[PDB]
């Protein structure tokens, strides 16, 4: 979930 | 690529060394959650990473996290023999210790001062580290030990560079991957220590993946 977004 | 090109690289994208401020506990999480941010930087910039997809770049950092956390802890913390460099401002001893995985850092420590490693093998250890961690948990699969062989053509051109024979650069690639293992059952203890803990919610995520 959050880990998703820093990779984005 | 290179294999010198491939070290420039990993030396480039290094990340920096950031500051500190149940008491123990309190600086450990703030630097961990802090020091992951420039970790996902640090990993998009490694050769090959973000070939891979969006779910795979995100399991191999679910698994791999607390080991590149560790092995840099330990990098720094290589030349200040006994003791363990959290930050700048946070050189603890073997005493303010949760002892027992300090005593496997210290270990390690000890050990990478023993083999007196170099950075550009460090930069490339701990890129096995984030590719290898979790390959075994198609086509990308082939892919991800496509780069693995790459870094491995790149530690033993290192090696030979600075003067080992074949059999003195074989010796030296078993010895630096060998130490993985124990990174690795370090990162699993690890684990089940801040999970006895129960933070940030970057990390919670974290916890909740092992
Ligand atoms: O439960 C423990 C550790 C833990 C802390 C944070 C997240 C998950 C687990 S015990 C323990 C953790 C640790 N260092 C790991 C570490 C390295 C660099 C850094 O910046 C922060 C932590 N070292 C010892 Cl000796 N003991």
């Amino acid at each position: 979930k959050i880990l998703h977004r820093l990779l984005q | 690529l290179t294999a010198d090109q491939m070290v420039s690289a990993l030396l480039d994208a290094e990340p920096p060394i950031l500051y500190s401020e149940a008491s123990m506990m309190g600086l450990l999480t703030n630097l961990a959650d802090r020091e992951l941010v420039h970790m996902i930087n640090w990993a998009k910039r490694v050769p090959g990473f973000v070939d891979l997809t969006l779910h795979d770049q995100v399991h191999l950092l679910e698994c791999a996290w607390l080991e590149i956390l560790m092995i840099g802890l330990v990098w720094r913390s290589m030349e200040h023999p006994g003791k363990l460099l959290f930050a700048p401002n946070l050189l603890l001893d073997r005493n303010q210790g949760m002892v027992e995985i300090f005593d496997m850092l210290l270990a390690t420590s000890s050990r990478f001062r023993m083999m007196n490693l170099q950075g550009e093998e460090f930069v490339c250890l701990k890129s096995i580290i984030l590719l290898n961690s979790g390959v075994y948990t198609l086509e990308e699969k082939d892919h991800i030990h496509r780069v693995l062989d790459k870094i491995t053509d790149t530690l033993i051109h290192l090696m030979a560079k600075a003067g080992l024979t074949l059999q003195q650069q074989h010796q030296r690639l078993a010895q630096l991957l060998l130490i993985l293992s124990h990174i690795r059952h370090m990162s699993n203890k690890g684990m089940e220590h801040l999970y006895s803990m129960k933070l940030s919610d970057l990390l919670l995520e974290m916890l909740d993946a092992h």
